[PDB]
């Protein structure tokens, strides 16, 4: 019981909100393939050893 | 009432008294009336001023 349109001495009754949220997709994160390697410098280096 | 009048002794005349006089009358009366009504468009949705 808020108010009426177009007059303040009327009540109309607020019967509530519509929430309307984004979807997100979640599928490769949830796979869980990758595995964190936390280092300190902003840069790494590998070596590559091939007997072939 | 009047004023007494004197007479004479031997004469033997005297003086009498007027009758009294009565009336009647009538009075007719007011009045009045006040008429009002209820009506649920009076009620429905109206907000009570002073309060939101």
């Amino acid at each position: 019981l808020t108010n009426s349109e177009k007059s303040r001495f009327f009540l109309a009754d607020l019967t509530g909100e519509v929430q309307s949220i984004p979807n997100t997709y979640g599928y490769i994160s949830g796979l869980g393939l990758f595995r964190s390697a936390p280092q300190t410098q902003t840069t790494f280096l590998m070596d590559l050893t091939d007997w072939d | 009432i009047s004023l007494l009048d004197a007479v004479d002794r031997t004469s033997r005349k005297a003086e009498t008294s007027a009758p009294e006089r009565v009336r009647q009358i009538s009075f007719p009366m007011m009045y009045f009336k006040e008429v009002e009504s209820i009506t649920p468009d009076e009620i429905q949705g109206v907000r009570q001023p002073g309060t939101a």
